[PDB]
């Protein structure tokens, strides 16, 4: 299949779906690493 | 991967339905071409599914399915996904 974005989109989608729909925090917590 | 970004219209909608209801209908959204489940989580019986269409008029059409589906008790779609320019919020 032609799937090449659900990995990058899911990163931002969860940020607007978790802090809004109280969903899970996949990329809204792990921040101990900077750079 | 190098330069390569181009899209027409698509966003992520959070369908809210019974915990085992969404598995039936939510999983279906992933089977459709336009609609596609991006994040599948069972925090309260709601999953995230993105849908793309000619324009917003067609995009909202899909919501009629999840909203009219009994298993769906609520619907919170808030997320713009398109490559072209920046001028909105998260």
């Amino acid at each position: 299949m032609k799937l090449s974005r659900r990995s990058f989109m899911k990163a931002n989608a969860v940020a607007a779906a978790a802090a809004a729909a109280g969903l899970s925090v996949p990329g809204v917590a792990r921040a101990v690493v900077g750079q | 991967g190098s330069h390569m970004h181009t899209n027409w219209q698509v966003c992520s909608l959070v369908v809210q339905a019974k915990s085992e209801r969404i598995s039936d209908i939510s999983t279906q959204l992933n089977a459709f071409p336009g609609c596609e489940v991006a994040v599948s989580d069972a925090p309260s019986g709601q999953l995230i599914v993105v849908v793309e269409a000619e324009d917003s008029e067609t995009l909202i059409q899909t919501i009629e399915s999840v909203r009219n589906v009994e298993g769906v008790l609520a619907v919170s779609l808030v997320y713009h996904q398109q490559e072209e320019q920046g001028e909105e919020t998260p």
